[PDB]
């Protein structure tokens, strides 16, 4: 899939604005809350017990920074997500076993947390040039399972 | 199924909605036909610009519904008996879509109420707009 | 999605025992009584009430004959499918309106009914080059929908 | 909801598997693993090639389950509830995969038993294998 010249402005601008460490901790601490199977990968992180617990994991935080840091390196690649995603993909694959449908889960986890933040500066068409981007950052995160 | 404080959590997310539900209901469909355009293939007949009658006055159809349901949560396959039946023998919508009008919902709820759009609030509307979408898919086949 | 040679030499093979005629009817029918829904497309084609209705509807074994024989013109071209399906992607959004979810579902109908015909020559690895193909025409029917 | 006849179609058809379901059940699972690959992810531990041991049980397990949602077709939530229990707490398979076992089945049975997979009995056995994995991941959340 194919940004627009306007579409990747939009997302760049808005990007700029974003804190990446606390996004990500928020993003991936509202994963595991609102889809609460996706905890079976961080038996490690600890008490996940309930939202609150979640929500203040410092192990979860910590990966949340990580996952959006990448992420956020994407963006500067938006023409080549395949060759940037590529090691990754073939980690989630071969070591980690994660199923990609979480990689789309996640993309809309991000889309949420994206709009309780900028609220009416998270339009609808700035909306839509982010779902194009978590789509193609899942997609290529699933290129190189076998 | 929705649990006690699902409920609780829902009604009072709702509640603050208010009478917004209408403008919410309109802006969750301009939402849903930019970043979902196979959507658009339902409304061949509506003028889906921004700003448009038709999608104001379909969103505040949807918005009256989701009211409804909310007030009735205990009961909901009664309370949208017609509109299930509606959808599943006049206007037949695939079932895939219901997700994606789910996920621009709660954009924007997330985009208007902030301090309402908990991680326990967001996992308990994303619960019932699930549901709900399953009351409207049951008559299917 | 891309075809090994030797998914390649599976596909066409099969293909060569296939009646086109008579395995479009078949799907077309299998997808409109497995997925009522589907019927809405087909005002025009008359009683479609029950199974044997649907089944025996002259109109409906008509249009799958259509259907089956464009993509049978596909398996031509398995290296140039968008190019291929892009004159019917644009029809099928501006003119008829059909959801690309029911190019998925036809898709799967039409892997049932090439199992039920073949049977043991109908193998895993087989069915795994024929599940590539029905997505891969499923995703050029719907590139070019706006 | 299955109707009375939809029962009959799954009793007769399934009936028909018997002493094979085994057999098919390892054939399923063999059918999804190559088609969709995704699903592996879930088995990291057992050996997947073709006439593996732990896939041959695993197609037992599963078909004497489903043998059991097909005797108990009145009450499936109560029979199914232990497995149903396991795969939300213990497994946590992501739902979007029951509909891939479920067209695998459908694959191996319309391969297997074609003078009974008609088009009425098709559509019986996608609706009762639907209706399976609903059971099965009514207590995700
Ligand atoms: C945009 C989506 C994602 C990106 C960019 C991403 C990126 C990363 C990165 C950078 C690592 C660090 C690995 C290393 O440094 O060698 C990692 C590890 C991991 N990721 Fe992902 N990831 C994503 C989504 C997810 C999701 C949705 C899941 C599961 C729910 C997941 C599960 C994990 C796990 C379990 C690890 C290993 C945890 C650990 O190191 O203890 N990832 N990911
Ligand atoms: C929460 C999910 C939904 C709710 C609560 C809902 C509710 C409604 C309501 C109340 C109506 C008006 C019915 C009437 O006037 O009697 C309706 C009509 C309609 N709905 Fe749904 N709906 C939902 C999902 C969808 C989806 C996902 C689609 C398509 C993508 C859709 C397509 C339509 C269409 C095409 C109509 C007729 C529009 C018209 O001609 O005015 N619905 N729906
Ligand atoms: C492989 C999948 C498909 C292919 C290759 C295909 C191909 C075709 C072709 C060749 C036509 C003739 C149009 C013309 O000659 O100008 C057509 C028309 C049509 N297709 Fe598709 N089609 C496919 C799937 C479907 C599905 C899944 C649906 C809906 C359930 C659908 C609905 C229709 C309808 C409604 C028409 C017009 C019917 C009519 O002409 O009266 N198609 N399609
Ligand atoms: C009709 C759908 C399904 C049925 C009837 C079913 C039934 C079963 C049964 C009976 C077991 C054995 C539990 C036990 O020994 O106590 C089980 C285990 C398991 N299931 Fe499911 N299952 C289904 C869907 C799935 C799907 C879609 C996946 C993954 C894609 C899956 C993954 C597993 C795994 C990983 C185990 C544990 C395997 C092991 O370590 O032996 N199941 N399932």
């Amino acid at each position: 899939v194919h940004l627009t010249p306007e579409e990747k402005s939009a997302v760049t601008a808005l990007w700029g604005k974003v804190n990446v460490d606390e996004v990500g901790g928020e993003a991936l601490g509202r994963l595991l809350v609102v889809y609460p199977w996706t905890q079976r990968f961080f038996e490690s992180f600890g008490d996940l017990s309930t939202p609150d617990a979640v929500m203040g994991n410092p192990k979860v935080k910590a990966h949340g920074k990580k996952v959006l840091g990448a992420f956020s390196d994407g963006l500067a690649h938006l023409d080549n997500l395949k060759g940037t995603f590529a090691t990754l993909s073939e980690l989630h694959c071969d070591k980690l076993h994660v199923d990609p449908e979480n990689f789309r889960l996640l993309g809309n986890v991000l889309v949420c947390v994206l709009a309780h933040h900028f609220g009416k500066e998270f339009t609808p068409p700035v909306q839509a040039a982010y779902q194009k981007v978590v789509a193609g950052v899942a997609n290529a995160l699933a290129h190189k399972y076998h | 199924v929705l649990s006690p404080a699902d409920k609780t959590n829902v009604k009072a997310a709702w509640g603050k909605v208010g009478a917004h539900a209408g403008e919410y209901g309109a802006e969750a469909l301009e939402r849903m036909f930019l970043s979902f355009p196979t959507t658009k293939t339902y409304f061949p007949h509506f003028d889906l610009s921004h700003g448009s009658a038709q999608v104001k006055g379909h969103g505040k159809k949807v918005a009256d519904a989701l009211t409804n349901a909310v007030a009735h949560v205990d009961d909901m396959p009664n309370a949208l008996s017609a509109l299930s039946d509606l959808h599943a023998h006049k206007l037949r919508v695939d079932p895939v879509n219901f997700k994606l009008l789910s996920h621009c919902l709660l954009v924007t709820l997330a985009a208007h109420l902030p301090a309402e759009f908990t991680p326990a609030v967001h996992a308990s509307l994303d619960k019932f707009l699930a549901s709900v979408s399953t009351v409207l898919t049951s008559k299917y086949r």
